[PDB]
């Protein structure tokens, strides 16, 4: 439980970055790659050893004006090469084959900036974009088809921020600036029909376009856990952990403790909070936190570029832990961490288009 | 195709659910209701001189589910209350429960 | 009861009522309840429970429901402050004629034949 | 006779009443429980009883 400042770069361009993702695809040995966007530009290094990072790839967007956003690694079953998908205000994704060097796929279809990127832990065509036009689409990547748009009568009323698989795939939770967290399901017969379907479709085949799926409801919400934005949410086994701009993050589960999650009546109208966790200066929102592939730690960015770690473990979250790895070189603020699939090294990115490395040094 | 026509599914769905919000109700009545606006949405109903051919039509598509709901007895006292809105004649009630078997 | 419902209002907008704070006052002095059917309990005609009652109380939900001109129950489009069914008809727009209603007719036996123009 | 006439079935004739007032082959012929003469004798039983019209 140490890490250490081992090396720290900065880009050119001087305009903040946003995205870090190690390459959770790595057979076991592979080096260690990772990669980060920041204004229009996209970046791939590599991780050595004794801090060392060697610049790998890069990319550029000239055509028009855009501050990407987000950024996914994921995998192609037929040739087993790596993918990488992005998007940007302009509200377009980009998917990128490096084996290439080029990008194979483009999806246009929102109508605002997106805002995260995310797969199924099981199917690897089926990716998820969250948007600020308070809908939250799905699309199979492989047959170029739409399949899902969550969002309409009763679904967010302003500007989707942040969502989050549940650990098998099956189950959803969105976040948005107007207080407001709703579940969604992927399990029910209807949608897993839907997706079945869309796994078969020719265009040529037929004179019809294909028939997507309309979801007005979630199976559950509320909006009595902040008094202020919500940014970014985790599931937690089958508990639920998210952050506001009130500078503390909370665990809760739905209705009572002894309440299932999966018996949950959609008319359910109480939810049970567990704990809280604390910190200091986030008192802007857009700050992300995450955790080890093994969910044994988690790490959290910081206004004045502090940080603050705790265990996943036993540790009993009145008096889990405290932990502040901290450097004197750069306070602007921090975005987002990132792990590798083990816990060896944890990167962080500075608002100054400066980055960070820490080794950990059990 | 159009894309356009007057029913839309999510409409349907929120008018179920809020009749299910009534607490002072029997689900002897509250499934008639349902049963019922539901196929009055399916065509559009708009002229007096249409609600004589309506419940005509409406037990003509539901009349195996009412059977299978063994929930005749309350769509009768829905056409007295139909009667009572001076919409029935009596000349109707009645044989709506012919054609019922 | 009533400064403490306040107080509550103030500091919870979740409440914000002492109509709550009366409703749980409620709840929690009887802590009973009579049934779904109303608190005269209206069970179905359908069902086992079978109660017989007055003609206003078989009818009262489907008139304190019905939105007329949109021939609908809960018009998404008409606010329900209205008069019910009570109004006046035609007492006499029918056919009025004896017959032998069958074997167990109401006619055909001078007890009943009679006592209905008796009833008259 | 002294029949059944069930709670449901006689809140119905309760009913049914503020619909003929004066036809019992047809309100029986509905209140399948009933029967037409039944119907006139309940009627001299209940609605003998009956407040004016």
């Amino acid at each position: 439980y140490s890490f250490k400042c081992v090396n720290s770069l900065k880009e050119d361009h001087n305009q903040p970055l946003f995205g870090v993702q190690f390459n959770w695809h790595s057979k076991e040995g592979d080096p260690l790659v990772f990669a980060t966007v920041g204004s229009n530009r996209v970046t791939l290094y590599e991780c050595h050893s004794q801090g060392e990072i060697r610049l790998l790839q890069s990319y550029v967007d000239a055509d028009a004006d855009e501050n990407f956003y987000t950024c996914a690694w994921t995998y192609d079953s037929n040739t087993s090469h790596p993918l990488l998908a992005v998007a940007g205000s302009r509200g377009i994704i980009r998917i990128i084959n490096p084996i290439t060097m080029q990008c194979i796929k483009h999806y246009v279809g929102h109508g605002n900036a997106i805002n995260e990127l995310k797969f199924h832990p099981r199917d690897p065509n089926l990716l998820l974009s969250v948007s600020k036009d308070h809908a939250l689409r799905l699309w199979n990547i492989q047959t170029d088809t739409l399949v899902a748009i969550f969002g309409g009568v009763e679904g967010h009323r302003d500007e989707v921020l942040s969502a989050d698989y549940d650990l098998l795939g099956e189950k959803i939770m969105s976040c948005g600036m107007d207080h407001s967290l709703k579940l969604w399901r992927i399990n029910s017969k209807r949608m897993m029909n839907a997706i079945k379907e869309s796994y078969d479709y020719n265009p040529n085949k037929t004179n019809r376009p294909f028939i997507s799926q309309k979801i007005h409801f979630p199976d559950f919400s509320t909006r009595d856990i902040h008094r202020n934005y919500v940014d970014c949410v985790r599931w937690l086994g089958d508990l639920i952990l998210s952050k506001s701009c009130e500078n503390a993050i909370v665990c809760w589960k739905p209705g009572k403790m002894e309440d299932d999650i999966d018996k949950i009546k959609p008319s359910e109208s109480n939810v049970t909070i567990l704990g809280r966790f604390d910190y200091s200066q986030c008192d802007i929102w857009y700050m992300r936190f995450s955790m080890d592939f093994w969910q044994k730690m988690l790490a959290l960015g910081n206004q004045v570029g502090k940080l603050y770690v705790w265990d996943l473990e036993v540790e009993d979250p009145h008096k889990a832990k405290c932990t502040t790895l901290t450097h004197h070189k750069c306070g602007a603020a921090i975005r987002q961490t990132s792990f590798s699939r083990d816990s060896s090294i944890l990167i962080a990115v500075c608002d100054d288009a400066s980055i960070w490395r820490w080794d950990r040094l059990r | 195709d159009s894309e356009d026509e007057k029913d839309p599914e999510w409409l349907r769905e929120k008018t179920i659910t809020q009749i299910e919000e009534f607490s002072d109700v029997n689900e002897g009545e509250k499934e008639v209701m349902k049963l019922w606006n539901l196929h009055v949405m399916k065509h559009g109903f708009i002229a007096d001189n249409q609600m004589n051919h309506a419940c005509m039509l409406f037990v003509e598509n539901y009349g195996q589910k009412i059977i299978k709901k063994n929930l005749c007895r309350n769509f009768m006292l829905h056409l007295v209350s139909m009667h009572d809105f001076n919409l029935i004649s009596i000349m109707s009630i009645d044989k709506a429960v012919t054609k019922l078997r | 009861s009533d400064k403490i419902f306040e107080a509550i209002s103030s500091m919870f907008p979740d409440k914000g009522t002492a109509e709550e704070l009366k409703e749980k006052y409620k709840e929690l002095t009887e802590q009973q309840l009579p049934g779904a059917l109303p608190p005269e309990c209206t069970p179905n005609i359908d069902g086992p429970n079978a109660k017989s009652v007055q003609r206003e109380q078989s009818l009262h939900s489907f008139h304190t429901l019905f939105c007329r001109r949109c021939f609908k129950y809960d018009c998404f489009l008409h606010p329900f402050h209205a008069t019910p069914n009570t109004y006046k008809r035609k007492n006499t727009e029918t056919a009025l004629d004896n017959k032998p209603c069958g074997p167990q007719c109401y006619q055909h036996l001078e007890g009943a034949k009679e006592f209905a123009a008796a009833l008259t | 006779e002294n029949v059944e006439w069930s709670g449901a079935e006689a809140s119905m004739f309760r009913v049914l009443i503020g619909t003929y007032y004066d036809n019992f082959c047809a309100i029986a012929r509905l209140i399948g429980t009933k029967t037409c003469r039944q119907v006139y004798e309940f009627r001299v039983k209940e609605s003998s009883i009956i407040a004016p019209a």
